[PDB]
RNA sequence: GUGGGAGAGGGUGGUGGAAUUCCCGGAGUAGCGGUGAAAUGCGCAGAUACCGGGAGGAACGCCGAUGGCGAAGGCAGCCACCUGGUCCACCCGUGACGCUGAGGCGCGAAAGCGUGGGGAGCAAACCGGAUUAGAUACCCGGGUAGUCCACGCCCUAAACGAUGCGCGCUAGGUCUCUGGGUCUCCUGGGGGCCGAAGCUAACGCGUUAAGCGCGCCGCCUGGGGAGUACGGCCGCAAGGC
């Protein structure tokens, strides 16, 4: 209800499922979507599908809240990581900047035996 | 450190004879004050193992160059020693 | 003693007094420690990279200095304990390496 | 595709004061450039590093940024 | 001796950013996580995703290498301090002062023990979840010792180049690290690759010998029994020789 039209789209994407959040620019969120967030299950949700769908939805919720200037922010390298982007593109909301976050370690954390 | 004149003292007082910077007078002093630094390095840090490797090496160096006086010269190495204070 | 460089940053919103009073007080450190002056180029205001202090920028001083050897150390500790110098270093001074020259 | 000591001035390596200079050999992310595409040499890029991981640290130069297109 | 150099060699103090976790705060719902697919697990006491703030512990991305240092194990953020080794140039000084080294003596990854500290992530044992002939094994979710620090033990290993140290001889080419030079090139010292002669059962090695020689040490004598048994020494123990 607040009236907003423009601010942050969050991608985050691992290869196990995807999320999409709309938001503010000094940082708060709007709306949220995700994999499971439409029906989706299992394994399908880390699909570029599910990907797009969640796209859409968060788009289009935040697109009913006001939403129009859009500037995002991928972290994580994932499954349709893409395809969430190359979706909300198409949106009609108008993508200003896409930007690469994917944040990683200098160095510092034992990591679970699955990932060395 | 051991700085240059920190040594030119060393080297000049334990000459054999005006230039000499050689001879086993001088390398014995040299080594023994470099001995004795380190000696006082290792009292602290006694958890430096890779200092003290070379510190054996070295006094293992003067002790070498002493038995060689000894052998060849005998009053000359009393003199030295009883010049460090040492053995 | 030795040739040495040091750095130190600050917080930009000091007015006048203030500013004064802290190179006044690192002064007074240099000499208390034994360290001279040899040169001064204080740059001071500039927009940094990563925000340090949560400001987006900061105030530097450049003193180039020469001094004793163990008090390096507890001077640069007696410099950091200051609550407007966000960031302090040092270092022996090096030659100025030329290079593609 | 150029190096970069290709184009620029013949230059003190050692400054970490300066940025200027310092910052045409790092990426858009933080990232020092590797030699093939630095240019310089062994001796040369081993002291690139310890002057720009100096600089680092007074804030002058970034630690790390972020990638835009994608 | 003097002049110069490279280095993740060691030690003590300090300090910087990313990231994980956790606590506080805001905004915001209905899921998150995880797999081959699942489930346990966590989420309305408000999770996940997001923005700000704090606490703490460990480890240092890019640079980074087919690279460097070390006797070996081994050593990567940055700054300072204490320090070992080593290379080159000058041809100055001593005058065989050398090599090797049974025995001793000391250092020696990881794990393990002892007494204190500490504890983010990981994680033997362990508690659970699906697989599905069956987990008690691989896959998933928890998790304690341990992992870290100080002090004292332990002395092992594919501790590997499976190649003991030292010196002298014996084509070259090529790639590189680091000094010196009159700097297309030359000349020392490291690290690789191809290859003369030569060796080798073959594979292969070949100026970084597995070539030609000398010196000194260690070691070997079919496989199993068996690195066991007895004894001795060391160790709190586990255990080691
Ligand atoms: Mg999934
Ligand atoms: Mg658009
Ligand atoms: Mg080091
Ligand atoms: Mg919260
Ligand atoms: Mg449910
Ligand atoms: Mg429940
Ligand atoms: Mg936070
Ligand atoms: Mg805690
Ligand atoms: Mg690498
Ligand atoms: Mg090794
Ligand atoms: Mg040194
Ligand atoms: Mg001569
Ligand atoms: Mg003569
Ligand atoms: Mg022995
Ligand atoms: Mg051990
Ligand atoms: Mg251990
Ligand atoms: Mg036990
Ligand atoms: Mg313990
Ligand atoms: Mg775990
Ligand atoms: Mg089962
Ligand atoms: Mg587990
Ligand atoms: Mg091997
Ligand atoms: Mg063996
Ligand atoms: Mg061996
Ligand atoms: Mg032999
Ligand atoms: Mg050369
Ligand atoms: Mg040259
Ligand atoms: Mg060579
Ligand atoms: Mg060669
Ligand atoms: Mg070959
Ligand atoms: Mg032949
Ligand atoms: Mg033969
Ligand atoms: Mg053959
Ligand atoms: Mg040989
Ligand atoms: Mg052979
Ligand atoms: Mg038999
Ligand atoms: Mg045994
Ligand atoms: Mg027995
Ligand atoms: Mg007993
Ligand atoms: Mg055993």
């Amino acid at each position: 209800k607040r009236q907003v039209a423009s601010g942050r789209a969050y991608i985050h994407a691992s290869y196990n499922n995807t999320i999409v959040t709309i938001t503010d620019p000094d940082g708060n969120p709007i709306t949220w979507s995700s994999g499971g967030v439409i029906g989706y299950k299992g394994s399908r949700k880390g699909t570029p599908y599910a990907a797009q769908l969640a796209a859409l939805d968060a788009a289009k919720k935040a697109m009913a809240y006001g939403m129009q200037s859009v500037d995002v922010i991928v972290r994580g390298t994932g499954a349709g990581r893409e395809q969430a982007i190359r979706a909300l593109q198409a949106s009609g909301l108008q993508v200003k900047s896409i930007v690469d976050d994917t944040p990683v370690p200098h160095n510092g954390c034992r990591p679970k035996k699955k990932f060395r | 450190p051991i700085t240059k004149e920190e040594k030119q003292k060393v080297i000049q007082e334990f000459a054999r004879f005006p230039g000499d910077t050689g001879s086993t007078e001088v390398q014995v002093a040299l080594l023994t004050l470099r001995i004795n630094r380190l000696s006082e390095h290792l009292k602290v840090h006694k958890k430096d193992h890779h200092s003290h490797r070379g510190l054996l090496m070295m006094v293992g160096q003067r002790r070498r160059l002493l038995r060689y006086l000894q052998r060849e010269d005998p009053e000359r190495y009393r003199a030295l020693i009883e010049k460090l204070g040492i053995r | 003693m030795r040739r040495y460089e040091v750095n130190i940053v600050l917080n930009p919103n000091l007015d006048q007094s203030q500013l004064a009073l802290e190179k006044e007080i690192i002064q007074r450190a240099l000499e208390n420690y034994g360290a001279r002056v040899e040169k001064v180029e204080e740059l001071g205001l500039r927009r940094l990279a990563y925000p340090i202090a949560k400001d987006p920028q900061g105030y530097f001083l450049w003193y180039q200095v020469e001094m004793p050897e163990d008090r390096v150390n507890d001077l640069a500790r007696e410099l950091r304990i200051r609550d407007n110098v966000r960031r302090v270093m040092v270092v022996k001074s090096q030659e100025p390496f030329l290079a593609n020259a | 595709k150029a190096k970069v000591k290709a184009t620029l001035g013949e230059f003190d390596l050692r400054d970490y004061r300066n940025v200027e200079v310092l910052k045409r050999f790092l990426s858009e992310t933080g990232k020092i450039l590797p030699r093939r595409r630095t240019g310089l040499s062994a001796k040369e890029q081993r002291i690139l590093a310890k002057t720009i991981k100096r600089a680092r640290i007074l804030g002058l130069l970034p630690f790390t940024e972020k990638l835009v297109r994608k």
